[PDB]
RNA sequence: UUGAGCCUUGAUGUGUAGGAUAGGUGGGAGGCUUUGAAGUGUGGACGCCAGUCUGCAUGGAGCCGACCUUGAAAUACCACCCUUUAAUGUUUGAUGUUCUAACGUUGACCCGUAAUCCGGGUUGCGGACAGUGUCUGGUGGGUAGUUUGACUGGGGCGGUCUCCUCCUAAAGAGUAACGGAGGAGCACGAAGGUUGGCUAAUCCUGGUCGGACAUCAGGAGGUUAGUGCAAUGGCAUAAGCCAGCUUGACUGCGAGCGUGACGGCGCGAGCAGGUGCGAAAGCAGGUCAUAGUGAUCCGGUGGUUCUGAAUGGAAGGGCCAUC
RNA sequence: GUUUAUUAAAAACACAGCACUGUGCAAACACGAAAGUGGACGUAUACGGUGUGACGCCUGCCCGGUGCCGGAAGGUUAAU
């Protein structure tokens, strides 16, 4: 990735962003992911059994993606306003 | 000249080389102490550092503190173009440019504390010349060259601590008399405690707080058992 | 003198005239270092900081002077 | 006798920024006016150097109407109170302005101010535009009531001088020196030049110049952040000159960048007159005629003429001033196409123009192309049918047939016949 | 012997006013400072000494300022630390001198050893030095690594390198050359904004002083003038020119375009919000247009919770703005 | 006299003589991180360095005393 003495295109470019570290300790799990539910209850602790879902987990959010109709669970889970709308309606634990 | 400095070397020998007391018993101890011939100040010396910024050293001025009361000043709130507008909803103590403005104008004054806007606050509390007491004047700052107004009248109709000397890092806080109770006293002291450790953002030395002492005046003084330090605000 | 201190760099002028597809901005004549030998007029407002004719929304170059005498008159006519 | 605005507004800060946007006069250079419509005044300019405040104070009493700034984000500040407070009881008037006001319209003035025991403070302009016209309306009301002071031949300038040397020496003292003889001080800066610099002043109408960067005794309103503005300076010095003297110390003078500065000089084109200051202290057997003698190795032509003096003592004082003189004659010499021609003629028949590539040129006359620091342009054969070897070489035996105690001289070649 | 680091005494603060000598008082005109209190040197704004001059040597007035004025201030009782200056406590470093006990001894001898080495011992002489170890300033081509462009009608020489306009430039366009010509490295808060208004040069002719006008008067003339600073393109709907009034050189966005390989650069209505001016329509997003400058780093300034490592704060970093 | 062995013999290099400086012994200095060693079993008529080049002949200018020369800061002479 180099243009000799033209001067680097991204060194005629800045820098910006900036890490978080809590960041890798935030895990992305699917609504699909509540099919590895594996216990009527999802809990976080339990899709590791799936391992769907990291080891130095944290945190964790609860997206959208396909149903599967079933009561469940997530509690200290942060679930989506989208989400949470459709395994609500299926009944199943869910508050937090 | 200087004969001796023998009566200051046994008193001083007495009371002084950070001798923490509590913040109540130097109070107790303070009206009298040598021969001082009637109750005398109560005050902190408080030793700031630096010269460059000032955030609430040298002040030939007077700012709020919790717990104001110690003394009640006069007070004309002047509303013009700011949060003036919001002060005339509050419609606490009396409000309005232009009336206002002719008694500021009038030959007489006698409301110290100007809450201002912009063109009443020039004419009380600062003008003269070589400016400067019968021993005690109206006063400029009072923090509305930090314009508020509305929420300003509350703090100001309650009152106000006056503090003045010049030009030395050290800042002095005058907290009040004798002829105030001792525990009203004491929270005086940790209003403008909690305040200082507020004082300062621009880095010159991260704490910025050396000695709180109280002292009254005839070779009479004291350390506080300091409470000021960095830990949040005590 | 001897010297030679050179470059051109502004061009472009006239980007093609008439129907011009038709658009919220036209080039229609952006033309520089001018304000008339095009001049301007019809559907777009002002004439561009470097003189532009850009549309009121649409246009095809209307062109034709007009006045008793004067310019040349480049008009536009929406598409 | 006659007005100076004379700013002051605390020691620093934007003071400058404000006397160059209110100048626009250079060599006349310092002292050094601010022009109003008709009428032109001067401008003048804790824990400060003593050195500082002595000139100040100078400044400040002969000043005839006085300005004191402020900042926008400066306020308060007790120090420029007492500032303010000296002004007036030594009395005389004083505005009191605030530098580039900036704010978000005026508001917090006038309301700190009045305390200033001062009260109407006019906020300015200097990076915007309004907020000039009120100060200088404001001084020119009284002031027009009033109405207060306002070949060419080697006279028809008087002479311009530089002292320039080390970046050790206390230069500026011995700068104190040769304006003196009076036994007074003389450093107090008024401001005249676009932005934040420097003395060139004249006495007796002729210039001297204070220069380099720390050491010089430049402990002044400061400017050069780094090694380089200064220099800036330093490359003002030659475009002013038609003398330079050399400052160089007999005990930490030809140091590296020293010997440099002189080789530098020749480039200067300016007349060399060699100083040595503080050197009534320096040991019996001097360390000093080898370190002469390295110099004139060297070896500029000119007439050195060595100075052994001291801001301290002062010896060598007559000697400088006369020294100059004399080198200024030579350089500015009235010259002349025949001289020239006719010397010229002995030379290259003594000594043989080059040859090259078996055709022999020919020189045939040479003229002045100016003198002041003489230059001649002599029309012979081609620029590389020399070397620049023999064109010095002709050029020094022009140096040698007729005096030149002055500065280097200059030859130039042109071609048409070949 | 002698500098200075610190310690607490010293007392006060020039414009009319202000007695002079107004650094800096919580609170502010009782403290029964009891003693019959004082005006007499340091101090003090400043020597502008005076006098007022000092908690600063007299006893002479209730215990006593022997209450304020008046200016900005100044008199009941005093308070808050500075500049300044001692006296005293010191604390410490220099020099001065002498010493011996480290240490040196390429003095002399004894001895292991009928060994110029060395070691030990004795004595003589030097002596807290000298020297060396660290740290540390100056010097240092002696030694060391390397740096010293490119364009180029051979190169070096010279001159030149960015940015703009014009022509060459072959009529979309775009454009070489060591081609030809010229410039720019800003200026400017009015030269901006907006309303309302106003209309040259150049020449004739005639008139005090009036000269190739200086104003005045008319006539001719028809923009050849003048444009903020080239030069060109452009310029009367003036952009000019004159004046009133303003502060949009606003803010947050942006259909959609032109024009650059890319870095990118330029134009752009409208919406939204807030504004400004204008009778109202309406106009205002810096300048007649075209030049007036530069990536990336890394650090400075201000703001923000965004980040933030046991855990809370806190630092630094990101962000937003700016240098 | 000496010399570029394996191009170049000289005007080059050398040289006495002279000149200048540095060095008091544990010497200067030189090598050797240093120890040590050389310098020297010597001892300023030397020792080391440096430099010039027989020889003869061309005149090589001491700042102290006191004075002088330029200069300022002073002294001294002035108005006072």
């Amino acid at each position: 990735g180099f243009e000799g003495g033209q001067m680097p295109l991204y060194r005629r470019l800045p820098k910006f962003g900036f890490t978080s570290r809590k960041a890798a300790i935030t895990a992305e799990i699917r609504l699909s992911d509540l099919a590895k539910v594996e216990g009527g209850v999802v809990d976080l602790n339990t899709l590791k059994a799936a391992n769907i879902i990291g080891i130095q987990i944290e945190f964790a959010k609860v997206i959208l993606a396909g149903e599967v109709t079933t009561p469940v669970t997530v509690r200290g889970l942060r679930v989506t306003k989208g989400a949470r709308a459709a395994i609500e309606a299926a009944g199943g634990k869910i508050e937090e | 000249m200087a004969k001796l400095t023998k009566r200051m070397r046994v008193i001083r020998e007495k009371v002084d080389a950070t001798k923490q007391y509590d913040i109540n018993e130097a109070i107790a101890l303070l009206k009298e102490l040598a021969t001082a011939k009637f109750v005398e100040s109560v005050d902190v010396a408080v030793n700031l550092g630096i010269d460059a910024r000032k955030s609430d050293q040298n002040v030939r001025g007077a700012t709020v503190l919790p717990h104001g009361t110690g003394r009640s000043v006069r007070v004309a709130v002047f509303t013009q173009g700011a949060n003036a507008e919001a002060a005339k909803a509050a419609g606490a103590e009396l409000v309005g440019m232009e009336d206002l403005a002719d008694q500021i104008k009038k030959g007489e004054m006698n409301f110290d504390v100007v809450i201002a806007s912009p063109d009443a606050m020039r004419v009380v509390g600062q003008l003269g010349q070589v400016l400067g007491p019968r021993g005690l004047m109206p006063n400029p700052k009072v923090g509305t060259v930090t314009p508020n107004v509305a929420e300003a009248v509350k703090n100001a109709k309650a009152g106000q601590v006056r503090y003045r000397n010049d030009k030395n890092g050290i800042i002095h806080t005058t907290i009040g008399k004798v002829d105030f109770d001792a525990d009203k006293l004491k929270e005086n002291l940790e209003a403008l405690l909690v305040a200082l450790k507020k004082a300062k953002p621009t880095q010159a030395k991260g704490v910025y707080i050396k000695k709180v002492s109280i002292s009254t005046t005839m070779g009479a003084g004291v350390a506080v058992d300091q409470a000021g330090l960095s830990a949040s605000v005590n | 003198g001897g010297s030679t201190r050179n470059g051109r760099d502004s061009e472009a002028k006239r980007l093609g005239v008439k129907r011009f597809g038709g658009e919220s901005v036209l080039a229609g004549s952006i033309i520089v270092r001018q304000r008339g030998t095009k001049f301007h007029a019809g559907a777009n407002v002002g004439c561009g900081r470097d003189h532009t004719l850009f549309a009121k929304a649409d246009g095809k170059v209307k062109f034709e002077v007009k006045g008793p005498k004067n310019r040349k008159f480049i008009s536009i006519e929406a598409e | 006798m006659v007005p100076v605005v004379a700013l002051v507004g605390r020691p620093n800060v934007g003071k400058s920024t404000l006397f160059n946007r209110l100048t626009r006069t250079r060599d006349a250079r310092k002292y050094g006016r601010a022009e109003i419509e008709g009428r032109e005044f001067i401008c003048i300019d804790d824990g400060v150097e003593t050195r500082m405040a002595e000139q100040s104070l100078l400044a400040i009493e002969e000043a005839d109407v006085v300005l004191f700034m402020v900042d926008a984000r400066a306020g308060l500040m007790p120090a420029d109170e007492a500032i303010a407070k000296h002004l007036r009881s030594r009395e005389k008037p004083t505005f009191l302005v605030a530098n580039k006001t900036d704010g978000l319209d005026p508001d917090q003035a006038v309301v700190d101010f009045y305390s200033l025991g001062l009260g109407e403070i006019y906020p300015i302009a200097a990076s915007h535009g309004r907020g000039v016209l009120s100060l200088l309306e404001h001084v020119l009301l009284p002031w027009m009531e009033d109405l207060a002071p306002q070949d060419f031949d080697p006279q028809s300038l008087p002479i311009k001088l530089a002292i320039v040397g080390r970046p050790n020496v206390g230069k500026s003292t011995l700068t104190n020196r040769i304006l003196g003889e009076e036994r007074v001080v003389v450093y107090d800066m008024p401001g005249t030049t676009r932005d934040s610099i420097y003395i060139p002043m004249e006495r007796d109408g002729r210039e001297y110049v204070l220069i380099d960067t720390a050491g010089v005794r430049k402990r002044g309103k400061i400017t050069d952040a780094v090694e380089k503005f200064s220099v800036i300076k330093t490359l003002q010095a030659i475009e002013d000159a038609n003398v330079v003297m050399l400052v160089i110390d007999a005990r930490e003078g030809i140091s590296d960048q020293d010997l440099s500065l002189l080789g530098f000089i020749l480039n200067s084109g300016r007349s060399l007159v060699i100083v040595v200051n503080k050197w009534d202290g320096l040991s019996q057997e001097v360390k000093e005629q080898v370190k002469e003698t390295l110099d004139f190795r060297l070896g500029f032509i000119d007439f050195a003429r060595v100075h052994f003096i001291s801001a301290l003592h002062g010896s060598g004082v007559g000697n400088l001033f006369e020294s100059v003189r004399e080198a200024y004659d030579s350089s500015t010499r009235r010259v002349g196409t025949s001289m020239l021609t006719r010397i010229m003629t002995m030379a290259v028949e003594d000594h043989q123009p080059p040859l090259v590539r078996g055709r022999r040129v020919k020189l045939k006359y040479a003229h002045a192309g100016g003198y002041n620091p003489p230059i001649v342009v002599i029309h012979g054969n081609q620029v590389k049918d020399l070397p620049d070897s023999y064109k010095r070489y002709l050029m020094n035996y022009f140096r040698k047939s007729l005096d030149v105690m002055g500065s280097p001289i200059r030859i130039q070649f042109k071609e048409g016949e070949n």
